[PDB]
């Protein structure tokens, strides 16, 4: 995408989302990041939406294939699961590479830095979902470390209802439950996050209230599933 | 368990 | 896919459908066709499902982008619509190439030959949906000719409830309404097809009855929309 | 107007 203008890449990413062409969307946003400038709030959301949708489809396919493979236990199911897994790992590696070169290091405001570190935790978490080898523990720890740095910044710099702070806590709680084998930590984090947000809702406008309560409902939905 | 969606929808 | 066994490609196409990985599915089925052997009934359905789903997503995206472009009337919307259009045309050309080299010429049984000629009509119809230039009339006529040959064979060789005969008539009626600007021909074809199938339902088993009535309902749904 | 689906579903 080196020959296309930054503004054109952003415009086409928005069009690709409307057309539900998320692979295109991610390619346009990768091109935009590689222009080397920082991303605005809206542009960070375009980047996240694009890759979250691409990897989300890969994860769903990997889970279908992994279920078939486990029931089976020719080489075809394992080979095809391995092919999907390698493609998923490649996308995660691409996103992590964008964050490392150089989105995180240039992000000084709490909102941007937390957003990118939450993404870093997420993409290591997706790698951890499929990991089995010598590096599985290290992948899990890399997710944990990214989420923890994001949490530390968010608690110092953002109110407890901030939607990025809330989504980070939601995702880190999923990490604890599904990856780290720490369901009590997951439940504690979701509960404390929910309760501290509830007590700050009185400060919010109607539109901010809507955002915060929508994510609080996701925390509650997980708590209902886990308890 | 659900993680955050890409959009409010 | 030249190095993968035919049977492995077929198996992986079935897995790809279960995982909703239709681009993979189409690539596996293209590889299977290129082994040079004829396709069984089940394999013909895998080929059609794969490409129908790939091009169906491209068509939906092209329609979103074309709507935005027409409302707008920078170069970005037109450029991106053109990119999606070119990719759609490429897939249609690929399918048509498989049918021409050499699925149709080797198909002697009425069921296989009608199935492939119906596909040929469909992929020229998808090309016609996006065509505007010197060849638009010729693309429309190519769809018409393929559907007409399929119709002639189906009326001689298949009962009026045969599901391939019914689906062919359904799709040719859509061609008449949406492409050829012949809504009366579309309505006549759908009505006559429905009525002749109705009068043959008494000959069918319960499972064949289900197949035929399901497609008859699609004919009726179109007639209700068109009248 | 609808054309034939890939599968009976
Ligand atoms: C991790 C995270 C990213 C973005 C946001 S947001 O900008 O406040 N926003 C858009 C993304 O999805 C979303 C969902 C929601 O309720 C489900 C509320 C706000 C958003 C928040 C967290
Ligand atoms: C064009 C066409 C292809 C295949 C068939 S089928 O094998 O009889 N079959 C499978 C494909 O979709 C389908 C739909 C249906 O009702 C909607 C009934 C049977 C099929 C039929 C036509
Ligand atoms: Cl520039
Ligand atoms: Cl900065
Ligand atoms: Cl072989
Ligand atoms: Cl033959």
């Amino acid at each position: 995408m080196g020959s296309m203008e930054r503004a054109s890449l952003i415009q086409k990413a928005k069009l690709a989302e409307q057309a539900e062409r998320y692979e295109d969307m991610a390619a346009f946003m990768k091109g935009a990041v590689e222009k080397g400038e920082e991303l605005s709030c809206e542009e960070r959301n375009l980047l996240s939406v694009a890759y979250k949708n691409v990897v989300g489809g890969q994860r769903a396919a990997w889970r279908v294939l992994s279920s078939i493979e486990q029931k089976s236990n020719g080489p075809e199911v394992r080979e095809y699961r391995e092919k999907v897994e390698t493609e998923l790992q490649g996308v995660c590696d691409t996103v992590l590479g964008l964050l490392d070169s150089h989105l995180i290091k240039e992000a000084g405001d709490a909102e941007s830095r937390v957003f990118y570190l939450k993404m870093k935790g997420d993409y290591y978490r997706y790698l951890a979902e499929v990991a089995t080898g010598d590096d599985k523990k290290r992948i899990i720890d890399s997710a944990r470390s990214a989420y923890q740095e994001a949490m530390d910044i968010s608690k110092k710099e953002m109110p407890p209802t901030n939607p990025i702070r809330l989504g980070l806590a939601l995702n880190f709680s999923v990490f604890h439950y599904e990856i780290a084998n720490s369901p009590e930590e997951a439940i504690s984090l979701a509960k404390t996050t929910f309760d501290e947000a509830m007590a700050d809702l009185h400060t919010l406008s109607e539109d901010s209230y809507k955002d915060s309560t929508l994510i609080m409902q996701l925390l509650r939905d997980n708590l209902t599933l886990w308890t | 368990a659900g993680s955050i969606p890409g959009r409010r929808s």
